[PDB]
């Protein structure tokens, strides 16, 4: 079970310094060779360098100029990328990555699952969470709305109800904010019977939101 | 540097078809090309590397072929689960350099979406805004079109929309529209409706409520 995973996601103020963390598990870092990776949608895929450990040796981007290092620390099984002068067009997703090098080949086996990073002058705000009620098949929801940065992390019934969600992609309002619906379809047999919780999860706010979602009366 | 050109851009195919992806490298690479899959909202997953070595438990479906400049990832007996975006990465030389990706999108039946409409909450009403949102569930294809009608009167310019990825599993999409008012102009009128059309209905179905 080799799995990668990078610090949780964050605002970061401009001309400040992005600095994240991949924790890998199932795997030593004193092996291989391990990068980090981010994607925009207009930018695709940009590599960032590569760090091999038992050498410190290091291979950088030069789109990256000199902005950008990556260290590690072989006790913890961590390894890091600190990007100084962060600027609006580093907002992204961020991949760490392990890279086997066989020969002449170099490719890269695990992915973690990314994390998104935004740059901005701005300052971090926690959602408000309100209930979508419904009314053989119903339909509920959560309104995560008014927001900042992305993005936030929608469970329901703490990961017990998985089948039938649909997040949806948040939208920018006028107000600067973000918002988006969580919406489930449940039998309507049991709207009375069993209790509806959204787990709204905030991380650039460390800010955890829970939601019930019941029919309104009268 | 090495550029990649990758094409196409996306695709749309039926079940069971080949599709064929093409990265185009600025010079010869020697084959030193892998290519990866990235599921929607997901991390990417490898693939093949050195252009044609499959990866032990990638399925035998994907193959990669190339030389030179031209390689190819071709992927037989489309299946839904196979939605994603598909990218090539030269190790040739750094900095490595990514193909932009081609969008792989599944043609299916026609399915028609189940309409659902949400008045605001009364907790949010308390704030002074009010949000109305109606809900096009697992419908194909795309295209769909969500008009608002406040007294039966045709409204506009107070809505965003938003869409899901593909569905991995029938292929469908679900789409919300999402209409914000005051609560002064929300008070302002009674009927609050969601007219949809979509190649699947039969005729525009109409989800109201009124308020009170
Ligand atoms: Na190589
Ligand atoms: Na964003
Ligand atoms: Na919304
Ligand atoms: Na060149
Ligand atoms: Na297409
Ligand atoms: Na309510």
């Amino acid at each position: 079970q080799v799995q990668l995973q990078e610090s949780g996601p964050g605002l970061v103020k401009a001309s400040e310094t992005l600095s994240l963390t991949c924790a890998v598990s199932g795997a030593s870092i004193n092996t291989d060779y391990w990068n980090w990776i981010r994607q925009t949608p207009g930018k695709g895929l940009e590599w960032i360098g590569r760090f091999y450990v038992p050498t410190e040796r290091t291979e950088y981007n030069p789109s990256f100029m000199n902005r950008v290092t990556i260290s590690g620390d072989t006790s913890k099984n961590h390894f890091s990328l600190r990007l100084t002068s962060a600027t609006a067009a580093d907002t992204a997703v961020y991949f760490c990555a392990r890279g086997l090098w066989r020969g002449y080949f170099f490719w890269v086996d695990v992915w973690g699952p990314g994390v998104l990073v935004t740059v901005s002058s701005a300052s971090t705000k926690g959602p408000s969470v309100f209930p979508l009620a419904p009314s053989g098949t119903a339909a509920l929801g959560c309104l995560v709305k008014d927001y900042f940065p992305e993005p936030v992390t929608v469970s329901w019934n703490s990961g017990a109800l998985t089948s039938g969600v649909h997040t949806f992609p948040a939208v920018l309002q006028s107000s600067g904010l973000y918002s988006l619906s969580s919406v489930v379809t449940v039998p309507s047999s049991s709207l009375g019977t069993q209790t509806y919780i959204c787990n709204v999860n905030h991380k650039p706010s460390n800010t955890k939101v829970d939601k019930r979602v019941e029919p309104k009366s009268c | 540097d090495i550029q990649m050109t990758q094409s196409p851009s996306s695709l749309s195919a039926s079940v069971g078809d080949t599709v064929t992806v093409t990265c185009r490298a600025s010079q010869g690479i020697d084959k030193e090309l892998s290519w990866y899959q990235q599921k929607p909202g997901q991390a990417p997953t490898l693939l093949i590397y050195a252009a044609s070595t499959l990866q032990t438990g990638v399925s035998s479906r994907f193959s990669g072929s190339g030389s030179g400049t031209d390689y190819t990832l071709t992927l037989t007996g489309l299946q839904p689960e196979d939605v994603a975006t598909y990218f090539c990465l030269q190790d040739y030389s750094t900095p490595y350099t990514f193909g932009q990706g081609t969008k792989v999108e599944i043609k299916r039946t026609v399915a028609a979406p189940s309409v659902f409409i949400f008045p605001p909450s009364d907790e949010q009403l308390k704030s002074g805004t009010a949000s109305v949102v109606c809900l096009l569930n697992n419908f194909y294809p795309r295209e769909a079109k969500v008009q608002w009608k406040v007294d039966n009167a045709l409204q506009s310019g107070n809505s965003q929309e938003s869409v899901t990825e593909q569905d991995s599993k029938d292929s469908t999409y679900s789409l919300s529209s999402t209409l914000t008012l005051s609560k002064a102009d929300y008070e302002k009128h009674k009927v609050y409706a969601c007219e949809v059309t979509h190649q699947g209905l039969s005729s525009p179905v109409t989800k109201s409520f009124n308020r009170g």
